[PDB]
């Protein structure tokens, strides 16, 4: 298959983006 | 393939939109933090001009002061 690799890459990116965004955007308001 | 992540893209867009709005408020809050460092200023009226950098001003609460003037003004 060819799209199987793309799906895995997209899933990995989503996890990083969610964690990274919270550590920066949320922190500024609370700080 | 034919479908790929086109159908799955709906879930990602909805989650991103909700989180995106949260970051918008952070910019608004920063504006308030930029105002906490601005202090007030006593208000009085000029009475006479002794020299170019010396003025006689009476604060509209109390005594009369001889004070300077900001260069740019």
């Amino acid at each position: 298959r060819t799209r199987l690799l793309d799906s895995e890459i997209k899933i990995m990116k989503s996890e990083v983006l969610r964690v990274t965004h919270e550590l920066q955007a949320m922190k500024d308001k609370i700080k | 393939k034919l479908l790929e992540h086109k159908e799955i893209d709906g879930r990602l867009k909805e989650l991103r939109e909700q989180l995106k709005e949260l970051t918008k408020q952070y910019e608004k809050s920063e504006n308030d933090l930029k105002a906490l460092q601005s202090v007030g200023q006593i208000v009085g009226e000029v009475l006479k001009q002794l020299t170019e950098e010396k003025f006689i001003v009476k604060a509209t609460n109390g005594p009369r002061y001889v004070v300077g003037c900001r260069r740019q003004l």
